[PDB]
């Protein structure tokens, strides 16, 4: 959902640039971070392959 | 005269895959995990190149 319950880690700011150790919201990784256009209902927050 | 077609395959799709991508890519705790195995990061990716 919209993420409600979260920890004290304070949150720095997406950069297109490859390999960022992202962490939205608990979904640890990596990769390149380029945004893009896709519809994303308000109900959905969390898009898959 | 009649000419007939006869269809042979002759190769499929030299498909590779990264052992270590495909059983676990982001955690490196993961990929010390798999690392206790045996030569399935050598072997098996040698046994379909």
């Amino acid at each position: 959902a919209p993420a409600t319950v979260c920890g004290p880690k304070l949150s720095t700011d997406l950069i297109k640039n490859q390999c960022v150790n992202f962490n939205f919201n608990g979904l640890t990784g990596t990769g390149v971070l380029t945004p893009s256009s896709k519809r994303f209902q308000p109900f959905q927050q969390f898009g898959r392959d | 005269i009649s000419i007939t077609t006869e269809v042979m395959p002759v190769s499929m799709a030299k498909t590779s895959v990264d052992c270590n991508m495909y059983i676990c890519g982001d955690s490196t705790e993961c990929a010390n995990l798999l690392l206790q195995y045996g030569s399935f990061c050598t072997q098996l990716n040698r046994a379909l190149s």
